[PDB]
Formats: C-alpha cells, sequence, structure tokens
C-alpha cells in the first residue's frame, strides 16, 4: 500500500470512527483490557482535571488484573495529571 | 607458558631492531612489530636514534595483522565508505561477551521458550573491523600505539528491535570528521549496523592520535548543527531572510509572515589550516510549522564557500533564531544508585570476545613502550560494564528499554580496580529518560562519564471525557507552562475572532450568563458565524437542517448564553474547555519530553478528540475547538427541549455490583434491552466502564426511571423468566409514565443519575445525525494532517476498542458495529487500494 | 489460647514439682468460652505441655459420653488430624451433668436443656450468628 | 581451589559465589563426608562398620548422594573411592544444573520491593510454612495459569504437612510471593476476638539460600547430560554393593530394589522429581543422625519437628551446641559414653498410655 493511499484510508477510518463515536456506545471495558493485558501497560497517565479514568483503571485492576499483575510482576503505576503531577514529571520531593 | 616477547638484534652495521612480538593474535601466529633504530658510534652521547621513516606504517601494519583479517592495504580514500564483513550472532558469542563484560541480565541469558537477545555493547564486537579500519588510511596518519579512545556511543534507530541471537548484521563505517587539533588528531567514526537491509543502530567512536599533525588537506569535519527555530514576526525578518543567498525556497512567493521556520543544517568544512576553513558548506531543509504543530519542508539552506573563517549561516541562526534542545533537564537530578564494579585481573577475556587485540591491554612490554601506567584495561570493557549496570538499575534489567548510551573515557583504567559509578536521572529526550553517570576510580578520579537514553515503561495516555469540568481548570498550567499558554491562547483567540467569547474567561470565571454583542463590523462577522451554525440530520432519508440559535438574524444586536449555575457546565463550553486543558497538559508534557514515541492512547468521549489532537496532531487547536464547540452546541438542539430548556432524555450510572452479586454485564444488558423493547421507549448502555462495577445507561429520563426502579426491585428481591421480567418492567413503567415529562431521576441504591446531562449521546438515538456530522468532521480534519505512523498501533477508538490498524479486518470490524456505505465500498475495492 | 497455655507452661516450669492441672477447653464449651478451636491449639502446644511432667492435660468443652471421650483418652483423635497419638490425662464434663438429679436446676430448665439437640464440633461456631443446636452466644457485661 | 580458601580466609570468595551450586553441591558433599569421617574416627569405627550400625540412610535432595556413598563404604582403604563417586556426582549435577538454569540479576525494583516487604533476597527456591499442601498448590496453579510454560513454578520439597518449598524462576517465585502477601495477614494481627473459622490464615514465606531451582522443570535438560557425564567419568551405584536400605526422596522406596540405574534415579530425584520428605520418613527408627549443613537450622531439626512425639530422637551430628529444650541431640550425644548419650525421645502413645 502506497503511503498516500495509506493516509487516505487512515483518514477515512478515523473520520468514520469519530463520526460514529457519539452515536455508538463507548467500549471502555475492551479499551482497558487492550491497554492493560495486550500491551501490559506499566504506567497509566490520565489527562484530566480529576482522576476519573485513573480510578476506573484502578478499579479494573483490583477487579480483574490482580493475579495477572502479581504473577508477571507488572508494577502498574496509575498516575493522574491533577494529583500525580510529581510522578508524571519526575519531580520527587527531596 | 613462556613465549618470546622482544627480540633485540642488529640487522646491519647500524640498524638495531627491536622486534616486539605479540603472541595474542587472531590465528595464534605471533606478530612482530619491528622498531628500527640507527646506531651512530660517532655520536657517543646519544648513539641510538629512532628511525621515524616508515615507523607509523610498520605500527599500522602490525595493528592491521592483529585487528583486521583482510590483505594489508592502506592506500584507500578515507572519504570512501568502509564495508565490514557480514557477521552472524551466535549463542556462544553472546554468552562469552556477557560473561566477559559482567552482563547478568536475563535477556542475554538463554532461557527455555524464549529468544535470546544480544547486548547493545555487542555492536562494537560486530563492527570493530570497520570502525577501527576507519583510522588506518595513510591520509589519516598517526601512531596507533599512541591512540586514545576518547568516547564511544550507541544509538538504536526508532522502531528497530534490539540485536538477537542468529541475526546477520552488516556494518558500514564512515569517517564523520577528522580534524587536526594542536594536541592531536581527532577521528570520528560512525558505524551503521543493519539487519535484513534495514538499519538497526549507529555506533559513534572518537579516536585521538596524540601528536603534531599539519596535514590539513586530509582533514574534514561534518557536523549536524542543532536545529534552529525562528519566528517571523515582521517583514523586516522576511527581507533579512531573502537577502541571504543560502536561504532558498521552493515557492518563492511563500508567505513567511507569522510563521515559525525550523532549520536542520549540516555543515561540512574542509580545513586549510588550524583556524581557517578551506571550504565551508552548510546544507539542510527549511521547514515551516503548520497549525497542527507539524514541520513540513518549504525550502532549503544551501551555503557554499571557499576559504572562510566560519559558517555565517550558523552565526545568523544563533543570533536571530533560537536553538531547539531535544534534551530537557528536570527541575532537579534524581539519584538512582551508586554501584561498585571491578575491573578484571586480565583483559584477555574481553580482548578475545570483542576482537580488540590491542597489545596495550594484554602485553606488559607494549604498554611500557606506549608509556602507559600499566596493562590498562579496555575502555570498551568499562563502557560495557557501566551499561550493564545502567540497564540493570535505570532500566530495571530490560535490554530493549535502553536505546542510547554514550560514554567518554576521560582517564585510563588499570586491572583489579574498584570503579564507583553514580547513576542519575537528569532529563528526558523524546520520552526517553536521560541518565548521566560518572564512574570514578579508587583515587576519586573520574575515569568514565556519559549519557544513557532509557525508554520509559510502557505508557498509555487515557483522556477523560465530559463530567469533571470545574472553574479554574488548567489555569495553574496556564500560568506556569509556556506550551499550555500557547494552546490556550490560540484557542481563546480563535473563539474571540469567530464567536466573540473567551474560553479562558469562561474557564476562569464560570459566568452564569454570557452576552455576545453584534455591534460593528466585527460583531456582524460574529453574528454571521453564529447564524451559519446549523444542526443537520439525515432522518428517514431526508436531510433536515435545523438552525442553532434561531433567535439570531440580521437584526439581532446580541445573543445571550444562559446557565442555571455556570456556563462552564454547558456542553457548548464544557467540551472545549476540557479538550483544551487536556491538550495543554499533554503539550506541556511534550515540551518537557515526557511522551514516549511508542506510547499508546485512548480517550473517553470528547476525550478521544483530545487524544487525537494530542498524540497524533490530526487537527490543530483551532479545528479542535471548532469541532468540539460545534458538537456541544448541536447537543442543544439534538433533543426536543421544552420551553424551559429541559429535554426528556438523560443518563444514569448503573452499578451491577450494588444490586446483587449475581448481576453481571450480561444480566444488566438483558434487563435493559427487555425494558426498552417491552416498554417501547429508548434506553441502552452507552459506556461500558468497569466490569460489573460501573456502567452508564442513556435514553429517556422516564425510561431510565423505570430501569432504576426495576433494578431497585431486583435488589429488594432475588421465556418464563422473560415474562416475569416483563411484569416487573410493566409495573415500573406504569408507575413512572404518569410523571410530567421534565422529571428528575431519583438516585437508586445502584443507579446514580448524572447531573448536567440532558442528551443521550453514545446511543442509537443520534444515528440519523452521523452522516452530516461525518461531513463536518471531514471539513475540519484534513487528510494530509492524518499521520498513519502516529495513529497505528497506538490509538484505541471507542467504536472499535482495538488498536488502530489500517487493515481489512479492522474495516470489517467497523461495519460489524456500525454499517456505513464508504466502509463497504472500501472493503469491496480493497484489492484495488492495496495495489 | 496459646498465650494462656504458654503461661501455664511457664508456671509449671517455675514449679516443676507442684502438680498443675491444665484444663484445656475449646470455645465450643458451655458458659463463658473463647474463640479458639478445641483441637488446633492442642495440636500446636501438646509437645510443650508434655515437656513438663508436672502438667496434667485435661480436655473439656464438648464431652458427654465415653464413646466420644475414648479417642482423646487413647490419643487417636490426633491420627485423624495427621499428628502422632496424643493421649490426654483427664476429662471434664460441664454441660453433661446439668440435668443430673443432684443439680438444683429446675425441672423445666432441665427439660429445656434436654430439648437442646446439640451440634457436632465442626459447626459450633454458628452460635455466634444463630441459635445453633438450641444454644447461642451472647455478650456479658 | 579450596585448600587456599581454607588456609587464607582473607582471600576467600564472596558468599554468593560460594552459594552458587557448582560450588555448593560438591562442598556440601565434602561437609557431610567430613562429618561422617569425624564421627567414624572419633568412635573408632571404619566407615563400613559405622554404616552397618546404621539401620538406614537417606538424604534431602543433595544429601541422597552422600547417603548412597556412605551406604556403599566398606573401609578406610576404599573410603576415598566412594568419596570420589559422591563428589563427582555432586560436582557434575551442580555444573550441569547451573548451565541449564544459571543465575541472572533480578530487577532491582523487585529486589527493593522484596526487601521493604520484610522479605529476603528472591531466590529460585521459596519455602512456605504454616500452609497446607492443597493451599500452596492452588496458589502455585493460580500463578502458573498466567506464567508461560518455561517460567512455571512447582512444589519442590514437601518438607512437612505445613512446610513446603516451591522451586522455579526467582521472578516467578516473587510473583507467587506477591500473591501470598496479598492473601497473608499481618503477623501482629491479634485475632483472639475473631471466631476461629472466620480467622484469616497466617503463614510465613521466605526465600531459601539457594542459587538454582532444584526439583524443577528448569533443570530437566541437565539430567541426560549428568547421566552421560557419570558414564564418562564412571560413577555407578550398584544395589549389590549397597548393603543398607537407602530411602528414595520421591516415593520412599529402597534404591536397592530399583530395576533402573540408581545414579540416574538419584539425579532425577535431585533435579526433576520433588522431595516428599514425609513419605521418606516412614522408616521405623529410634535415632536419626543428621549430617547435613545448617546445624540447628539444618535437616535434623526439620525431621525432628516432623517426627515429634513418635519416640524418635534426632541428633545433629554436625554441630556442637546445647539445645535448651533437649528435644533433639547434638554432636556430643553421639560420642557420650554415659547414660546421657542414650536419650530416647518421648513417645506419647507409650509414655502417656
Ligand atoms: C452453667 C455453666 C457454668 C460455668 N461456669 C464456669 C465458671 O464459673 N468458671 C469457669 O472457668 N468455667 C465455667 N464454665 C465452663 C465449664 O466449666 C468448662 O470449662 C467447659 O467450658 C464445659 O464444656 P461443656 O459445656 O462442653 O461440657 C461453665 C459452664 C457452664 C455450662
Amino acid at each position: 500500500m502506497k503511503p498516500e493511499v495509506e493516509q487516505e484510508l487512515a483518514h477515512i477510518l478515523l473520520t468514520e470512527l469519530l463520526a460514529y463515536q457519539f452515536a455508538s456506545p463507548v467500549r471502555w471495558i475492551e479499551t482497558q483490557d487492550v491497554f492493560l493485558k495486550d500491551f501490559n501497560t506499566e504506567r497509566v497517565v490520565e489527562i484530566g482535571p480529576s482522576p476519573t479514568l485513573a480510578g476506573m483503571a484502578q478499579r479494573t485492576l483490583k477487579n480483574k488484573y490482580e493475579s495477572y499483575d502479581a504473577a508477571l510482576s507488572l508494577h502498574r503505576e496509575i498516575l493522574c495529571y491533577s494529583k500525580d503531577a510529581k510522578e508524571i514529571y519526575y519531580t520527587p520531593d527531596p | 607458558e613462556l613465549k618470546p616477547t622482544v627480540i633485540l638484534k642488529l640487522l646491519k652495521e647500524n640498524i638495531i631492531q627491536m622486534e616486539m612480538i605479540e603472541n595474542r593474535t587472531m590465528d595464534g601466529k605471533p606478530v612482530s612489530l619491528p622498531l628500527l633504530y640507527n646506531f651512530n658510534p660517532d655520536n657517543g652521547f646519544a648513539p641510538i636514534s629512532e628511525v621515524m621513516e616508515d615507523r607509523n606504517q610498520r605500527i599500522k601494519e602490525m595493528y592491521w595483522k592483529l585487528w583486521i583479517d583482510e590483505p594489508f592495504n592502506l592506500d584507500f580514500d578515507p572519504r570512501d565508505v568502509i564495508k565490514g564483513k557480514d557477521f552472524e550472532i551466535t549463542a556462544k558469542e553472546v554468552y562469552d561477551f556477557t560473561h566477559a563484560v559482567g552482563n547478568n541480565c536475563e535477556d542475554f541469558v538463554s532461557r527455555p521458550d524464549r529468544t535470546m537477545l544480544a547486548p547493545m555493547d555487542f555492536a562494537i564486537v560486530v563492527g570493530w573491523r570497520a570502525i577501527i579500519k576507519a583510522i588506518f588510511p595513510n591520509t589519516v596518519d598517526g601512531d596507533l600505539l599512541k591512540l586514545v579512545h576518547l568516547s564511544n556511543g550507541y544509538k538504536m534507530i526508532p522502531g528497530a528491535k534490539p540485536l538477537q541471537v542468529g541475526d546477520v548484521v552488516s556494518t558500514t563505517a564512515v569517517i564523520e570528521s577528522v580534524v587536526n587539533q594542536p594536541t592531536g588528531k581527532i577521528v570520528d567514526v560512525v558505524g551503521t549496523l543493519s539487519r535484513n537491509g534495514k538499519p538497526v543502530m549507529e555506533v559513534t567512536s572518537s579516536f585521538f592520535y596524540r601528536g603534531n599533525y599539519t596535514d590539513f588537506e586530509n582533514t574534514f569535519q561534518k557536523t549536524v548543527e542543532p536545529v534552529y527555530q525562528m519566528h517571523i514576526k515582521t517583514s523586516k525578518d522576511i527581507a533579512v531572510l531573502r537577502s541571504k543567498e543560502w536561504f532558498q525556497l521552493d515557492d518563492e512567493d511563500f508567505d513567511l509572515l507569522n510563521k515559525t521556520l525550523t532549520f536542520e543544517t549540516e555543515t561540512e568544512v574542509t580545513f586549510k589550516n588550524a583556524n581557517i576553513f578551506s571550504s565551508v558548506k552548510c546544507f539542510g531543509p527549511i521547514k515551516v510549522e503548520l497549525p497542527t504543530k507539524e514541520t513540513v519542508e518549504i525550502g532549503i539552506v544551501d551555503y557554499e564557500a571557499g576559504a572562510s573563517h566560519g559558517n555565517p549561516v550558523v552565526d545568523f541562526l544563533k543570533r536571530n533564531g533560537s536553538t531547539l534542545e531535544q534534551k530537557v533537564n528536570l527541575e532537579n537530578p534524581i539519584p538512582i544508585a551508586v554501584l561498585d564494579s571491578y575491573t578484571p585481573s586480565t583483559n584477555e577475556p574481553y580482548a578475545r570476545v570483542s576482537g580488540d587485540l590491542n597489545p596495550i591491554h594484554v602485553s606488559r612490554h607494549f604498554a611500557s613502550y606506549a608509556n602507559l601506567p600499566g596493562t590498562i584495561t579496555h575502555g570498551m570493557f568499562s563502557s560495557a560494564s557501566v551499561r550493564a549496570l545502567i540497564e540493570n538499575w535505570a532500566a530495571d534489567s530490560v535490554s530493549s528499554r535502553v536505546r542510547g548510551y554514550t560514554c567518554q573515557f576521560v582517564d585510563m583504567v588499570l586491572p583489579n580496580t574498584a570503579l564507583k559509578t553514580s547513576i542519575q536521572h537528569v532529563g528526558m529526550i523524546n520520552g526517553r529518560k536521560l541518565i548521566k553517570f560518572e564512574t570514578r576510580n579508587e583515587d576519586d578520579v573520574v575515569v568514565l562519564t556519559g549519557e544513557a537514553e532509557i525508554e520509559q515503561p510502557v505508557t498509555t495516555f487515557v483522556f477523560t471525557g465530559q463530567g469533571s469540568q470545574e472553574q479554574g481548570m488548567g489555569m495553574d498550567l496556564y500560568k506556569t507552562s509556556k506550551a499550555a499558554q500557547d494552546v490556550w491562547n490560540r484557542a481563546d483567540n480563535h473563539f474571540k475572532d469567530t464567536y466573540g467569547f473567551s474560553i479562558l474567561d469562561i474557564v476562569i470565571n464560570n459566568p452564569v450568563n454570557l452576552t455576545i454583542h453584534f455591534g460593528g463590523e466585527k460583531g456582524k462577522r460574529i453574528r454571521e458565524n453564529y447564524s451559519a451554525m446549523i444542526f443537520e440530520t439525515i432522518v428517514d432519508g431526508k436531510l433536515k437542517t435545523e438552525k442553532i440559535f434561531k433567535e439570531i438574524n440580521e437584526h439581532s444586536t446580541s445573543y445571550t448564553f444562559r446557565s442555571e449555575k455556570g456556563l462552564l457546565s454547558a456542553t457548548q463550553f464544557t467540551q472545549p474547555a476540557l479538550t483544551l486543558m487536556e491538550k495543554a497538559a499533554f503539550e506541556d508534557l511534550k515540551s518537557k519530553g515526557l511522551i514516549p514515541a511508542d506510547a499508546t492512547f485512548a480517550g473517553h468521549s470528547l476525550g478521544e478528540y483530545a487524544a487525537l489532537a494530542s498524540l497524533a496532531d490530526v487537527m490543530s487547536i483551532e479545528s479542535l475547538v471548532e469541532v468540539v464547540f460545534y458538537a456541544g452546541m448541536t447537543m442543544q438542539v439534538a433533543v426536543p427541549r421544552d420551553e424551559l430548556g429541559r429535554s426528556n432524555y438523560g443518563m444514569i450510572a448503573i452499578n451491577p455490583g450494588r444490586v446483587a452479586a449475581s448481576f453481571s454485564q450480561e444480566a444488566l444488558q438483558y434487563v435493559v434491552e427487555r425494558v426498552g423493547k417491552r416498554t417501547g421507549w429508548l434506553v441502552e448502555i452507552v459506556n461500558y466502564n468497569v466490569e460489573n462495577q460501573q456502567y452508564v445507561a442513556a435514553g429517556d429520563l422516564r425510561a431510565l426511571d423505570t430501569v432504576t426502579n426495576v433494578l431497585n426491585f431486583i435488589k429488594l428481591q432475588k421465556e418464563e423468566v422473560e415474562g416475569h421480567l416483563f411484569e416487573i418492567i410493566d409495573e415500573a413503567s406504569k408507575k413512572s409514565a404518569v410523571k410530567p415529562r421534565p422529571l428528575k431521576l431519583e438516585r437508586g441504591f445502584a443507579c446514580i443519575p448524572l447531573v448536567g446531562i440532558s442528551v443521550p449521546f453514545h446511543s442509537t438515538y443520534l444515528m440519523n445525525g452521523v452522516k452530516p456530522f461525518k461531513s463536518f468532521l471531514k471539513k475540519n480534519i484534513i487528510k494530509e494532517n492524518v499521520k498513519v505512523a502516529r495513529l497505528a498501533g497506538k490509538y484505541i477508538p471507542n467504536l472499535t476498542a482495538k488498536p488502530f490498524q489500517v487493515t481489512k479486518e479492522y474495516f470489517q470490524d467497523v461495519y460489524d458495529l456500525t454499517g456505513s456505505e464508504p466502509i463497504k465500498e472500501i472493503i469491496d475495492n480493497w484489492e484495488k487500494y492495496e495495489q | 489460647s496459646i498465650d494462656a497455655i504458654s503461661q501455664v507452661i511457664n508456671i509449671a516450669k517455675a514449679h516443676p514439682n507442684f502438680p498443675i492441672a491444665l484444663q484445656w477447653t475449646g470455645g465450643r464449651g458451655g458458659g463463658h468460652h473463647s474463640f479458639e478451636d478445641a483441637h488446633t491449639p492442642m495440636l500446636q502446644m501438646y509437645s510443650k505441655i508434655r515437656r513438663h511432667p508436672n502438667i496434667m492435660l485435661i480436655f473439656g468443652s464438648g464431652f458427654g459420653s465415653a464413646d466420644d471421650t475414648y479417642p482423646y483418652l487413647t490419643g487417636e483423635w490426633s491420627t485423624k488430624f495427621d499428628y502422632p497419638p496424643m493421649p490426654f490425662d483427664g476429662f471434664l464434663f460441664g454441660s453433661r451433668v446439668m440435668i443430673a438429679k443432684e443439680v438444683k436446676t429446675s425441672p423445666d430448665a432441665k427439660k429445656c436443656i434436654a430439648a437442646c439437640t446439640g451440634v457436632p464440633d465442626d459447626k459450633w461456631e454458628q452460635t455466634y450468628k444463630k441459635p445453633t443446636g438450641g444454644i447461642v452466644t451472647v455478650r456479658s457485661e | 581451589n579450596i585448600l587456599e580458601w581454607l588456609e587464607n580466609p582473607s582471600n576467600t570468595p564472596d558468599k554468593d559465589y560460594l552459594l552458587s551450586i557448582p560450588i555448593s553441591c560438591p562442598l556440601i558433599g565434602v561437609i557431610q563426608l567430613a562429618h561422617y569421617v569425624v564421627t567414624a574416627k572419633l568412635l573408632g569405627f571404619t566407615p563400613g562398620e559405622l554404616r552397618s550400625y546404621l539401620k538406614g540412610a537417606t538424604g534431602h535432595a543433595q544429601g541422597l548422594v552422600t547417603a548412597v556413598a556412605i551406604a556403599e563404604t566398606d573401609s578406610w582403604e576404599s573410603f576415598f573411592v566412594s568419596v570420589r563417586k559422591a563428589i563427582t556426582v555432586l560436582f557434575f549435577i551442580g555444573v550441569r544444573c547451573y548451565e541449564a538454569y544459571p543465575n541472572t540479576s533480578l530487577p532491582p525494583s523487585i529486589l527493593e520491593d522484596s526487601l521493604e516487604n520484610n522479605e529476603g533476597v528472591p531466590s529460585p527456591m521459596l519455602s512456605i510454612s504454616n500452609l497446607t499442601q492443597e493451599q500452596v498448590q492452588d496458589y502455585v496453579n493460580k500463578t502458573n495459569s498466567h506464567l508461560p510454560a518455561g517460567k512455571q513454578v512447582e512444589i519442590s520439597l514437601v518438607n512437612g504437612a505445613k512446610n513446603l518449598v516451591v522451586s522455579g524462576p526467582p521472578q516467578s517465585l516473587y510473583g507467587l510471593n506477591l500473591t501470598l502477601r496479598k492473601a497473608k495477614a499481618p503477623s501482629g494481627l491479634d485475632q483472639s476476638r475473631i471466631p476461629f473459622s472466620e480467622r484469616k490464615l497466617k503463614f510465613s514465606n521466605r526465600f531459601l539460600p539457594v542459587a538454582s531451582p532444584f526439583h524443577s522443570h528448569l533443570l530437566v535438560p541437565a539430567s541426560d547430560l549428568i547421566n552421560k557425564d557419570l558414564v564418562k567419568n564412571n560413577v555407578s551405584f550398584n544395589a549389590k554393593d549397597i548393603q543398607i536400605p537407602v530411602y528414595d526422596t520421591f516415593d520412599g522406596s529402597d534404591l536397592r530394589v530399583l530395576s533402573g540405574s540408581i545414579s540416574e534415579r538419584i539425579v532425577d530425584c535431585i533435579i526433576r522429581l520433588p522431595v516428599k520428605w514425609e513419605t521418606t520418613t516412614q522408616f521405623k527408627a529410634t535415632h536419626i543422625l543428621d549430617f547435613g549443613p545448617g546445624g540447628a537450622s539444618g535437616l535434623g531439626v526439620l525431621t525432628h519437628r516432623n517426627k515429634d512425639g513418635t519416640g524418635v530422637r534426632v541428633i545433629v551430628a554436625g554441630t556442637l551446641d546445647i539445645n535448651p529444650d533437649d528435644d533433639y541431640g547434638f554432636k556430643q550425644e553421639i560420642f557420650d559414653v554415659t547414660s546421657n548419650g542414650l536419650k530416647k525421645n518421648p513417645n506419647w502413645l507409650e509414655e502417656y498410655h
């Protein structure tokens, strides 16, 4: 596939996904499963004014990914921009 | 065992020969360096005189015999590229190298059912025969016994997997820069290691021939100048740029005003003497910053000159533009660990595995002749040991997580010495932690010092959806961060110019009411922008075009946005404010260098739009706020609202865990579907948030009331099951129907109504409006600004909660959830697109 | 509990001549009772108790016949716990002798006592929640 | 070079290198054989007649080699041939097992977490105490469900009913330890007010001082190499040459009546099969001499705890120390000639009959 054709296809797909996003349900269960189990995400960064999605990811981890986390020793560090700025910025308190 | 090491004799009546024999060789056959001295009895004070003629050639020949396994030929152009022999990585070789350097990482140790990686330091083993061949040519003359390895560095190219056992690696060495300094001759070699045609990594190596050299005709220097940024504020800047011959543009009529130019120049200088260049060339692409923060080539720097004292292009760029430093230091350094390594008693284990048979590391007599304090150990060994420690501690014993590693050998290291290495995390570069180290010896003398670019842990960025907006959002970052300032200011300027309101002011003050005035030409333009705002919906095959702000006409002098408590909670302003503060937080992170290149990303609701504008830069700040504001305002007309501005739709947050342990996602979906179908109204799950612990159901306020009542009933109690559930549904619905349409959803024991939401978004109700919304999104999102590399493998859409991939399976997945004619056309014509 | 048994052992050590009757009783015994199982504390502390010959081990809390007391007399009660045989020196019968002719318990109280069907050892802890076996746990002052 | 290490303690290697199995296996063999030699010489016995006095012999994993060696010993003249057999077997199993599964640097994040959780350094062997075999097995299975085949963990040493050892990758055992910590109560949790059934189970898990995961799938590929190496540097144990029963580590069966090669069976016991120490402890004996390492922390006290109250006295033949409880003997009890040397452990079924 040529780069220009690839760009056109990706633009059409992204357009269609955004267009149907507001008309279709949000599959955040599948999204969390994907980025926690398929990618084994070690640090989650939540860009938001409150730790909403961060608390959601934490809840998914306590509910589902506990034995998985223990067995594969995944230090899942869930950080939210509003409260975990120091951790995200690497500015530990001396 | 005892073998001859030196043979002193007379070849003739005058020539004393000292054959210094190295027995540690590639093939095991001893190699003798003959040192000749004239013996003049007439000069009785100093009868013995070194024979300089051919001395460097003889030293080079012996070193070639030791290092290179090709016929001796020094007559070849240093400019010409050196091709090393194809090398095959073997388990034995990786085993020996790891146990010679002290690499105890499990990645390099064979394990069952797992491929064995090779250390990054193995690249010097692969490419020694070319990197060291670089310094051999007769043009680059110098005493190899007096060679000093100044520094060595590794850089994995992005997207290249680490070396693994079994792969065939080719090495291509080039002399980046050879310069005659007063204290010696510096030679910089760049060896590209490639695998299966693709490049894998680059190995930089600096060598120093100590001595006096004046052969400037053979010296050259190629330097990648730092990237320079220049903001064109006035026509004076444009005139100054156009006065420069080297500044050339493909489009001579390109409008440079109010544009940021980035210059990526490389300077190649050939020297006439120590000070003056014989020829100076400076070439590179000039690119402009697009609204999407994307740098696209619009011109070239092309400077060429003969004898000159400097490069005027770099001087001009330094004086006028600003240097863009990719590395970003943290507020304070972060110590990691101070570690103790030990240099081995002997250097043969590293010499035989790395192929570096330099006698100064294994032979006492050669080191004595080289005037070294002893049989000093390989600096490359010390670099490999420090990198082992760094990948153990900074990278947590993850080989792949180490992408860059440079080191400078400031001092010699003797065997059986304790090396104390302090590791510090000092900065970030393109999402890779920059780690400094400073290895000192027992005498507290620095002997190694360098950098290491260590990838961060696997990062995902999840961008929050609507709900959490509050006054003062992102304003501390607006005060502190310059990138956040730029994002917010671009957004505010666009909003003022288009709709005559300040999103910054709305975020800061949360006004209850906001009156836009349409006086003067600017007010008329804003009024036209408001009147052009339409809500288009293809219902039953007919394209209805409702008008948002039906009040506004040619005679409207003002419009007023109303709110009960604050306008920041209105979707029109809540969504742009949230999207902007998210984009500002991410932009400040990117300015700090905290975004991994391979980091994945997802977004809840608008959160998706913010994530796209953040990680992929598909749309600029202006287009982002335009799209998001349009969506928020179309929400105001998407549902028939009463004369009080309240609609008969909303959302509840259901918790299957608080109704009963039995209640699962399947059970809740079954109950919701039966409620909707049996009662006839609209209701469905819109957000699958947490497994059996958090969900959102959107639909009619009345229907959601019945859902809450039915789940409350199931909390209070424990085909035929379908009929029983239908009875419960009927009870709740006949209880709820009589209520007035603008009802208030009560909190259930498990259902939490969401305040401030009156439209059932992410639901089947707004399907008729997808196509016109799709067209509006196409108008706002340009194809050229979509970057497949930035999106693929990292974006997880909400529609298809899988990694973004431009693949036929993915496109079919899109139809599997929501059918659309362009997708079917694409799948049908896919064999045509692929070709 | 274990701490109390250790204290009794310390007393026996301090007075190795004087005889000490360690009257072990599990939580399943009548009247005031503890939360400890009748068996596992003994499986844990029997060897320490028998390291002092002046301690005499008496088992109580749930014995009312010779049939259910013989296994503890011979020590074969431990063989079903996968321990060596653990003979016991004596036994005490508190709740069995409550309906005896010479106790001053009223006739109707004796009838109420006899009406209690009782439960095996493994389900005595249910008295903390429901009237298990006609008997329930209550909290004193 | 052990003579130099012994003569000059200053230049002895570090404890980790000494603990590495290619050192530890032959050297633990030397220690056990030295204890046996000291006992026999000080009692004025040849090794053969000391063995004849012994009713039986056995060993915990590694010690089985020494058990078979001293079982085959006949006299001082031919004692060094059995020493050579034992030491060669131990050296080769150590070398081949280290080659099959060497030791790699664990992530310092894992090391720091283990240290700050009041745990020792992770090792390929993790001992768990106060947990039933079924409970340890369900934890192991839960961890193995997520781990891949090459990184599995399995029970290695069934030391007792409430004492087990799980062998596998140190990282995998650290993951199991994370799960166990999640399922473990604090030691200082006063549960006296909670009903016995409702009490959260409490147990103690600590990593053993070992350098390789013995009795694991990981060292299985070493077994054939060890067998071939023994056939090359010939070390064969014959049932006819062995003249006392040697109790198997896996099933407790005597090695004499085994049809297959005793050396091969021993190697499988050390590297592949687990140690069911209770199943080996079915022999009827009144006195058990523990020649292993550790002294009070060695195999002797563990066997005493397993066999306590059955009338079996354990004597730690390798250490001179005083046991305040006097529930197990020490090196002096073997050589004592008065009635003090003859100590019979209490048998509850008899003494309190
Ligand atoms: C009515 C009654 C009164 C008791 N009073 C005392 C007492 O005063 N002091 C005491 O230490 N134990 C007392 N106990 C407990 C018993 O003496 C004995 O320790 C044991 O718990 C009885 O077990 P059993 O009911 O299963 O036979 C009493 C038990 C009963 C049933």
